[PDB]
């Protein structure tokens, strides 16, 4: 009748006595040490909105973005580590260039998001290809853009695996968020007012002052591309919320 | 099968039906293959473009490309000829585009004409001597003005004002060599390409900043 | 050793507003001898789609393996079924994948696209492409070229074209069959029949 | 702590290299070597450990080693890893004057020795070379030189260094009687054997104990020799004399 | 506990071994980099100097190609293995594109090349962080900084190496557009940044301006001491 | 008779100064009919043994084989230096044998040498 | 207590012969959900439950697509479960090129115990922490196969996995004698009773959350999902 | 574990003296910072102040109840605090690796009516070394002789010692453990003896026995470690006993309670399928 | 005592012990009774096989294996292992054939498979077997044969075998029998016998007897009990049991 020492959460291929991987759980839970993102999905297209963490007045704005566009019709969002998400981003945009050179087509939401989780399923295995890596990225990624059956948001997760939501929010703040988003969206709304709730939520959560430059946002419609807002938008956009 | 495993090299000898110095191995794997991507190694009728005409100069207002389609749209910012092997310059000009997008994806700006002749040339000589054969002219405007180049299967690579290549060549080179003018209006450069593609014996394409368009 | 061994044949192809026939004849052939007097060489890939190829038999075995083989790959991936563009645009790509030995095989696509009208494509054995209103290959295609050339339609006028095209290119021809098959690609599927020769 | 100390590949809380610096430690038992840069020549003293009655002497030297036709150094540390690193340091200078037809430049030898070396203190399993150098050489870019090189792969260029035994009081020494500008080769070695007498507390110096090389410049050719016996005792003799002198 | 393999998630979501990595740029030289109109001004400050010694053989500013330069901060020896991989592979995007190299993209691959090395167990990460000043094609200034962790980002100002959050407060605080009026104004900033920790300048400092359509130039104790008069006046 | 033994053009879609003077038609067939043979005798030798041994004992005694040469062979020097292959030899059985490639061309003494680092980790298999 | 030593790797045995990871590895099962797999004389029926996120999340799919007339149900990791799914589709693909005939489910679910029974003896690896329900269709009818983290299968001829799933596995034993004679109605009704029975006693199901599966004699492998569920649940009673 | 071949590894040891065998002013500040950082305090939230009083000698108690877990703590919400009026006193603040921020909350409640009955719902993780900072700031230093103290908690299946196999026993159950002084009798059977309970429960109850004070300890083994509906359920029977007879009056409306609260849960890792 | 020397399968103990083996050779102890004895003129196969839920059909996972066309198999312990050695031998008989175009003897596939087996006990980046197996086989030119190959790689030829947890009863049952000078059709009813005889109702709920020979009555192959020999020997053991 002694208590001992037990030790599972050191190694990527241990099994708990309960059947838990502990190394993936810790790697999840690195994710909320990043920025909030907010992703509302919509019948007219599709918002992502990004806080962004200045450390000093002498960066540059434009060089710390935290979305990209991955295609013409798609964008992304990122939260965690900086350096694993750059490795994810350019997988994505040269397997969207292949499919295209071979098909003559443009590719769709759930095929990119699925070719992306193709390469973060493998860690742990050294004695596979050289270049795999050993251990889970640490990284969470928004997918969203419009294709065949319309606008379409995805989320994929350090465990190699990707839903659909109609409102996802990531990163530091995100329990909060997702609470504040279930009490407001309903699936009968506009652009616009969604950007406003988003905007909204976004001002709640942060520990900084809304200002319209430590924020950015961007949005895909139907028929138009990718478009990332300018400050005199941001600033319109801010005005009366 | 786990002592075979952590040996990282899949020897003929530890796989399945094997016999002698042989046996049953080489009739084994016969399916149709995952993903990849590359050419057959060395060992019909093959179309070919011959009684074709091309016809391109650059001037102050951009550049201007006549033929006898017959020209390849890479971009709304580039522009191609092909002479010779149809299939060749079609497969390497879609690669060159892909290259082109690659790019610009990632530096966020464009690129220049030198890059993709460049990048083209260095494609295309890596097979010297196999059988390829294509000839090609690039055009394009970059940050540096207007741009002209002309590549081939044979490694060379050069820039000017003035190229022609078809089987009229001589004679609609010379009638543009004669009427030639760097300061030109539209207008008449559009003259003089017409006269010299009718003399050489019609489509016509004008490069500008913003893209090329159509004339007719 | 020669690995190369010719067999006869003959494809057609006419793009309609709404249909896409495609026909060809039913012998194998090593120039003399006659192998078979029935084997169509018109394959069925899916519900608005037809390919139809003729020149080295195993070649184009192989072809048509690998080709249903990568439909059921993308199936797979893509939760859809491909159109008739992308089929054209990975056949060139597979075509091209043997520049230095080549396939011998002239293949000829029919189908309807998004929008609900005839394509036809044509190709050569290195993989170039086009986009046409029809196109007659195989053996007899010089000889058969400028009669269409010199003579869109309606279904039936273009089924009665058809079969006084190969009416009378069999009779001057060394590799006809002796039956036609004609496929017809409409919005309601797919229908074929069988017509002696 | 004991906790970061297992391998070359764990860096400390506050960013240390802890088996580096054992291995930079393992140098400070070795004999000790001394370099002087003059204006007409270089110079190069060492201190004879292999002291034993019965042992024998059939090589050139102990501790010299030549190069090239241009340059000669000296180590300090463990013989095995010296062998090695002589013996690569041949090869290296042979390939590069197969490729360019020119001797290599000392500084450009060095640098490919040090990369070497480093590579050693960033893959797991393997041990660090414990192993100091002392270059001298003439150059067409620069003239004579003189450079050191340590186990962590760093290296520098000096006027007058020490490494091995007791190497901070000759340091000390050699910095406050060492004139820049006005050395020659007499006033080098005179300075050498005062600072090698003062850091030897074993006893008094004799010819027997001590090896010096000479690097000198002579009608368009490089000429390194290894002081005998003979010059040795001489200028011992003359120090001791000048030290009489002084009291 | 948890910090001493590369590739192990602390409870929290820690990769210790990279902040270790890091914390032995925190003990180098300080570093300072401003970008002008029409130069780049880059200052290193010496932590020590001996008499018996070739100051040539100690640089810590190195030239990666005709338009871009580098300083750095950490570990010496390792430092010189990314530099020459950089030149080699500055030397080597002009044989495939005719254009000379760009500052972002000789960043980038030096972050993919850090971040290589902290993937796996059998090897450590490179213990240096770095600032990357140059000229584009078309003429536009540009200053980057590099972390052992392999991230990127453009700055106006910075300053690495020990005691660089009181500079980078500093250049804060005196940065302004009629400052960067002039290459002799531009110089004396960083004189003035760096001397805030330098016990006293002259000696215990090395400059390295590059102007626009010109090679690196080093300025030597003369001049710098010709500045500081200057500044002192 | 051991020394007679019995589609890869990539493209890229899965630096030019490492890599040149190299065309694919001259590596298209070998110069000599003595090429191939020769630099591939090792491994001929090998798998003829391996062979011969599966085909009169079992599995169990190629495995082992293998299993041994793998383990000693991970104890080397660093790529850029030599190594003395002495336990490989003798586990071999060239160990009271010389041909012609321990008198001819020196491997100890070869005239070119690439850089530490970009060797470790080609053998490592990153680049 | 003294278990400490011997539950860290595969390649280690216990004193008493015992290999604790396997046994750890045979846990992850559980924390799925639950899936019933039936069979009958001429059809073969595989039911899910589907769980959700939350509100505004789409449910996970449990049940994948192998080939025309093979199909699978997943309960347990993810990762592993993608990773045989691609195994199992190029070797149907495999076969079905080379032979132009299917690949038998007996000749399918043996390759699969042999290479998941490698990664349980070699130092390096970890076992594959999925369960899965194969149902397919060939010359001998109808099959069933459950696979075990394991290596282990097993030849059923109705089964549950997942977690809660005794109840599931009590009324199938119990209404066992009247499967064989039941059209594809009514067999689609017993695995739904079945189904029903690891909820709560409180709440029913929906057409949001419930996944069905059909494979039979001339009827290809197909999947409904949201609006196609509802004929077949038209008929079920109050949850008696 | 070995990184390269041929390392020399040590075995681990599972009395942990390993670790601390191994016993500048800059390590000193640095250890009192760390030690500062992960402090117990208990303040009002009223006001954001500290209480330098010991929570239970401010205000007389005759009654404490504890949950700990979020089955427990959804419980006592559901059934028992669904039913009258209750204050909040005091909350306490922790810092650790498995509790960031302070879902994690632990909030004292006291009842408006008879204000000597409490009430404690805590779901954060208090680290071994925080335990007995806890029980100094909860309990004090002098404890009170009438008062009768119960607690609720969840364990896993799994960690249940038995000669049979594990998932072969029908979860979810309950077992009971009660010191000495406690007169009554358990509603379920008290815990078989090679299996024991640690962390803070047994501080409680080392707490209870040691100083004299009626206590029990109530355990739920279950297969699902979630916020699931059937363990909850499962802590049905508790309320037929004396510590809990007078607190519950509506039983359907707490059901309904739960039915609406299980439809508002957190979103769990999309790790298995 | 081997408390520290017992972690890898390339460490002796101070007294010259390999422990790893040891405990792969105790887990064979973990599985139910199999027996196989070999008579005048050849050799029977009898496995007591628990039924784990009424779920399964009557033909899953056996444990009964065609090695070859003479050859039958009879294993215990884990059962992946099982199978793995089983496609070994397999594959060894096949080998065989073509190489040198006539049937493999049964020593020689022993000998095989015991090296084979063997080589696992040896080296750090694998663990042994946790499974024993038996061979039979018969031929006109050299009659029953019949082995046993245990974890550690030792095989031996015998008259009278039995494996797994009951295996000291049953040899006890076996050594009571003239099996030299009986015939197949007598030997099936003792096999089922002594697996009665051994089985322990209070622990097992149910068994199913599994049968199979291989002699001069098969001509040379090896196959399952016919249905109603089964049932008669069934009947014959539960009679006598009373």
């Amino acid at each position: 009748m002694f208590l001992t020492r037990s030790e599972y959460d050191r190694g990527v291929n241990t099994f708990s006595p309960e059947g838990r991987l502990f190394q993936v759980e810790y790697a999840i839970e690195a994710i909320k040490l990043g920025s909030t993102a907010i992703g509302i999905q919509t019948s007219e297209g599709v918002c992502l909105a990004v806080e962004k963490r200045i450390t000093s007045p002498l960066m540059e704005p434009s060089s710390i973005e935290k979305i990209v566009e991955i295609d013409a019709h798609i964008g992304c969002a990122m939260s965690g580590l900086i350096a694993d998400a750059k490795t994810l981003i350019d997988k994505a945009r040269v397997e969207t260039q292949n499919h295209w050179f071979t098909y003559n087509e443009t590719m769709t939401v759930e095929s990119v998001t699925q070719a992306v989780s193709n390469l973060a399923l493998q860690f742990g295995e050294e004695d596979a290809d050289p270049g795999a890596m050993s251990r889970p990225f640490g990284v969470a990624l928004l997918f969203g853009g419009v294709d065949e059956k319309g606008p379409q948001l995805f989320h994929m997760d350090p465990s190699g695996t990707f839903v659909q939501c109609d409102a996802r929010a990531i990163g530091s703040a995100s329990e909060g968020a997702q609470s504040s988003l279930q009490e407001v969206y309903h699936k009968s709304m506009t652009l616009k007012e969604a950007i406003k709730s988003s905007l909204i939520i976004l001002k709640q959560v942060m520990e900084e002052k809304l200002n319209a430059t430590n924020i950015e946002l961007a949005t895909v419609q139907p028929g138009q591309n990718f478009h990332m807002f300018t400050k005199e938008e941001l600033e319109e956009v801010i005005k009366d919320i | 099968m786990a002592l075979a495993s952590v040996l990282e090299r899949p020897l003929p000898v530890n796989q399945r039906g094997f016999f002698g110095l042989g046996g049953r191995a080489d009739l084994l794997d016969l399916g149709p293959g995952s993903l990849s991507d590359g050419l057959s190694l060395a060992a019909p009728g093959i179309e070919m473009l011959h009684g074709t005409t091309t016809l391109a100069f650059k001037f102050r207002h951009g550049v201007i490309v006549a033929a006898d389609k017959k020209v390849i749209e890479i971009n709304p910012y580039l522009l191609g000829t092909m002479a010779g092997g149809a299939a060749d310059c079609s497969f390497w000009e879609r690669l060159l585009a892909r290259q082109c997008r690659i790019y610009e994806l990632r530096n966020k700006e464009r690129i220049s004409v030198a890059a993709a002749s460049k990048l083209l040339a260095n494609m295309v000589y890596q097979y010297k001597g196999m059988g390829l054969s294509m000839g090609t002219m690039i055009c394009g405007w970059d940050k540096r003005g207007p741009g002209l180049y002309y590549v081939d299967s044979e490694g060379n690579r050069i820039s000017g004002a003035t190229f022609s290549v078809g089987s009229g060549s001589v004679y609609a080179y010379g009638v543009m060599d004669r009427g030639y003018s760097y300061d030109l209006e539209v207008e008449q450069a559009y003259d003089l390409a017409r006269r010299a593609i009718y003399q050489a014996t019609v489509n016509l394409y004008h490069v500008r900043e913003d893209g090329w368009i159509r004339v007719s | 050793f020669s690995p190369y061994v010719f067999n006869g044949g003959t494809i057609l192809a006419i793009a309609g507003e709404d249909f896409a026939i495609v026909a060809s004849d039913t012998r194998l052939s090593e120039g003399f001898s006659i192998h078979t007097r029935d084997s169509p060489k018109c394959y069925k890939l899916t519900d608005k789609t037809v390919i139809g190829c003729s020149g080295f038999h195993g070649d184009c075995l192989t072809l048509t393996k690998i080709i249903e083989a990568r439909l059921k790959m993308y199936k797979h991936s893509n939760n859809k079924a491909m159109t008739t563009g992308a089929i054209a645009a990975m056949l060139s790509t597979i075509l091209y994948s043997r520049r230095f030995f080549p396939y011998y095989v002239y293949n000829i696509i029919g189908g309807l696209d998004e929008e609900g009208k005839g394509a036809v494509y044509s190709f050569d054995p290195v993989g170039s492409y086009q986009r046409d209103s029809f196109k007659a290959g195989g053996s007899a295609s010089a000889m058969l070229q400028p009669l269409l050339d010199n003579q869109p339609l309606s279904l039936d006028r273009a089924m009665r074209l058809v079969k006084d095209v190969f009416i009378s290119a069999a009779e001057r021809d060394v590799y006809t069959g002796d039956a036609l098959r004609i496929c017809i690609v409409t919005k309601e599927g797919i229908r074929e029949e069988t017509v002696s020769l | 702590s004991r906790r970061y100390d297992s391998r070359t590949t764990i860096f400390s809380p506050e960013g240390r290299l802890y088996q580096v610096e054992y291995a930079m430690e393992a140098i400070g038992h070795a004999g000790t070597c001394l370099g002087i840069l003059a204006n007409d020549g270089v110079l190069l003293a060492a201190e004879r450990r292999n002291i034993h009655k019965l042992l024998d002497e059939v090589f050139f030297s102990e501790k010299i080693y030549k190069l090239n036709e241009d340059m000669a150094c000296s180590v300090a540390g463990i013989t095995s890893d010296a062998n090695v690193l002589t013996n690569e340091l041949r090869l290296i200078a042979q390939r590069y004057l197969l490729q360019y037809q020119e001797p290599i430049p000392c500084e450009q030898l060095v640098t490919a020795l040090c990369d070497i070396k480093q590579a050693y203190t960033q893959f797991g399993g393997k041990r660090p070379f414990g192993v100091s150098l002392l270059y001298i050489g003439w150059d067409k870019h620069y003239g004579f030189q003189l450079y050191q090189s340590d186990p962590s792969g760093n290296y520098g260029g000096w006027k007058a260094t020490c490494i091995g035994n007791n190497s901070a009081a000759a340091v000390s020494m050699l910095k406050q009687d060492y004139k820049e500008g006005e050395m020659t080769l007499k006033s080098a070695l005179a300075l050498a054997i005062k600072v090698l007498n003062k850091t030897m507390d074993v006893s008094k110096l004799s010819a027997e104990k001590v090896e010096i090389a000479t690097l000198t410049r002579e009608n368009g050719k490089t000429v390194i020799r290894v002081l005998k016996q003979k010059e040795v005792e001489q200028l011992i003799k003359k120090h001791e004399e000048e030290e009489a002198k002084a009291e | 506990s948890y910090d001493r393999a590369i590739t192990v998630f602390s409870p929290d979501g820690h990769l210790f071994q990279v902040e270790y990595a890091q914390e032995a740029v925190k003990k180098g030289s300080t570093a300072v980099g401003v970008r002008g109109r029409d130069i780049v001004v880059l200052g290193v400050e010496k932590k020590s100097v001996a008499k018996l010694q070739d100051e040539r053989t100690v640089r810590k500013i190195c030239a990666l190609d005709d338009n871009v330069c580098m300083a750095f901060a950490g570990l010496t020896a390792d430092a010189r293995i990314v530099i020459n991989r950089a030149r080699v592979e500055c030397q080597s995007h002009r044989l495939t594109v005719e254009d000379p190299v760009t500052v972002e993209y000789i960043t980038r691959y030096i972050a993919s090349l850090k971040q290589r090395y902290t993937q796996s167990n059998g090897r450590r990460p490179f213990g240096i962080s770095a600032l990357i000043v140059g000229f584009d094609f078309d003429g536009t200034p540009r200053l980057y900084q590099t972390d052992p962790s392999g991230t990127y980002h453009a700055w106006k100002a910075n300053a690495i190496g020990r005691g660089a959050k009181s500079v980078r407060e500093f250049l804060e605080k005196n940065y302004t557009d009629e400052a960067i009026e002039t290459d002799d104004l531009t110089i004396k900033l960083v004189i003035k940044a760096l001397l805030e920790v330098v016990q006293s300048g002259g000696k215990n400092i090395e400059l390295a301006v590059m102007r626009r359509d010109q090679s690196l130039k080093i300025l030597n104790p003369e001049e710098i001491e010709k500045y500081v008069a200057e500044i002192e006046k | 008779m051991n020394a007679r033994g019995l589609d890869s053009i990539p493209v890229t879609e899965l630096d030019l100064l490492r890599k040149g003077f190299s065309c694919v038609k001259n590596e298209l067939l070998p110069s000599h009919p003595l090429e191939l043979s020769e630099k591939n005798f090792q491994l001929n030798q090998d798998k003829m043994n391996f062979s011969t041994l599966r085909n009169i004992q079992g599995l169990f005694a190629p495995l082992k084989l293998q299993m041994e040469f793998k383990a000693v062979q991970q104890v080397q020097r660093l790529p850029f230096l030599s190594s003395s292959n002495l336990s490989l030899d003798v586990l071999r059985g060239n160990d009271e044998t010389i041909g012609f490639e321990d008198i001819l061309n020196d491997p100890s003494q070869s005239e070119v040498m690439g850089e530490p680092h970009l060797m470790v980790e080609y053998k490592l298999g990153l680049l | 207590m003294f278990r400490n030593q011997y539950d860290n790797d595969v390649t280690v045995w216990s004193p008493q012969g015992r290999i604790h990871q396997i046994e750890y590895a045979m846990e992850a099962v559980k924390q799925g959900s639950a899936t019933v797999g039936l069979k009958s004389k001429t059809h073969a029926v595989l039911v899910a439950l589907k769980r959700a996120q939350s509100e505004l999340a789409a449910h996970q799919k449990k049940i994948l697509h192998v080939d025309n007339h093979i199909g699978i149900s997943i309960a347990g990791l993810t990762a592993d479960a993608r990773l045989l799914c691609n195994f199992m589709r190029q070797e149907c693909l495999d076969s079905r090129f080379v032979f132009d005939r299917p690949l038998p489910v007996s000749r399918l679910v043996s390759l699969i115990g042999s290479k998941t029974q490698i990664p349980t003896q070699r130092y390096g690896r970890r076992p594959y922490g999925v369960g899965l329900l194969i149902a397919g269709y060939d010359d001998m009818g109808p099959h069933i196969f459950q696979t075990c983290p394991s290596a282990n299968y097993f030849d059923c001829r109705a089964m549950s996995i997942g977690a809660r799933s005794q109840s599931a596995r009590t009324y199938l034993e119990r209404h066992m004698s009247e499967f064989m004679e039941c059209n594809l109605n009514e067999l689609v009704k017993h695995g739904l009773r079945a189904l029903r029975e690891t909820l709560p006693a409180e709440q029913d199901l929906t057409t949001k959350n419930v996944s069905i599966g059909i494979v039979g004699k001339d009827l290809e492998f197909t999947i409904y999902d949201d609006d196609d569920v509802s004929p077949f649940l038209e008929g079920l009673e109050e949850r008696p | 574990a070995a990184t390269f071949f041929g390392e020399v590894v040590k075995a681990p040891c599972r009395a942990g003296t390993e670790d601390e065998e191994e016993e500048t002013p800059e390590d000193r500040e640095v250890r009192l910072q760390l030690a500062r950082k992960r402090e117990v305090r208990l303040l009002r939230r009223q006001t954001k102040t500290s209480l330098e009083v010991s929570l239970l000698e401010k205000y007389p108690c005759s009654k404490f109840i504890i949950a700990i877990g979020n089955n427990a703590v959804a419980f006592l919400s559901s059934f028992v605090m669904n039913s009258g009026v209750w204050e909040e006193v005091g909350c306490a603040k922790l810092w650790n690796e498995w509790c960031r921020t302070t879902e994690a909350f632990c909030v004292f409640y006291h009842l408006k009516s008879n204000p000597s009955v409490f009430l404690c719902q805590c779901s954060c993780y208090v680290a071994e070394d925080q335990q007995y900072q806890w029980l100094e700031k909860v309990f004090g230093s002098c404890p009170r002789k009438n008062m009768q103290i119960t607690i609720l908690t969840c364990r896993h299946v799994t960690d249940y010692k038995t000669s049979e196999s594990t998932g072969s026993l029908p979860s979810p159950f309950l077992r009971a453990l009660k010191t000495q002084n406690f007169k009554d009798s358990a509603c379920c059977p008290l815990l078989e003896q090679p299996n024991i309970v640690h962390d803070l429960p047994a501080a409680v109850l080392s707490y209870c026995q040691v100083w004299k004070i009626p206590a029990i300890l109530y355990l739920c083994y279950t297969d699902v470690m979630k916020l699931d509906l059937i363990t909850v359920e499962a802590f049905k029977p508790i309320l037929s006993t004396r510590s809990l007879k007078g607190l519950v009056k509506n039983i359907p409306q707490s059901t309904e309670i739960l039915k609406k609260l299980m439809t508002t849960n957190e979103i769990q890792s999309n790790i298995y399928t | 005592i081997g408390t520290g020397y017992d972690l890898s399968a390339s460490t002796f103990s101070p007294d010259g012990r390999v422990f790893q083996v040891e405990y792969a050779m105790k887990a064979v102890e973990n599985s139910s009774t199999a027996i196989g004895i070999r008579c005048k003129d050849g050799v029977v196969f009898g496995v007591e096989k628990l039924v784990l839920s009424k779920l399964y059909e009557e033909g899953s996972n056996k444990r009964l294996f065609n090695v070859d066309r003479h050859v039958g198999m009879a294993v215990a312990g884990l059962l992946a292992d099982a199978r793995s050695l089983a496609d070994i031998a397999r594959e060894e008989a096949s080998n065989f054939r073509s190489n040198f175009g006539y049937n493999i003897p049964l020593k020689h596939l022993a000998d095989r498979v015991a090296m084979y087996v063997h080589a696992y006990t040896l080296y750090s980046a694998v663990r042994p077997f946790g499974c024993s197996f038996m061979l039979g086989s018969y031929s006109v030119n050299d009659g029953a044969q019949l082995y046993m190959i245990d974890p550690s790689g030792v095989s031996y030829g015998y008259w009278g075998c039995a494996i797994g947890k009951a295996r000291q009863a049953a040899k006890t049952e076996i050594e009571k029998l003239q099996m030299k000078e009986m015939t197949c059709r007598d030997i099936v009813k003792e096999v089922a016998k002594i697996i009665y005889i051994v089985h322990d109702e209070v622990k097992d709920k149910a068994f199913e007897l599994e049968l199979s020979w291989v002699g001069e009555l098969t001509n040379g192959r090896h196959e399952i009990v016919p249905k109603d020999i089964r049932e008669e020997a069934e009947k014959y053991a539960k009679e006598s049991l009373k």
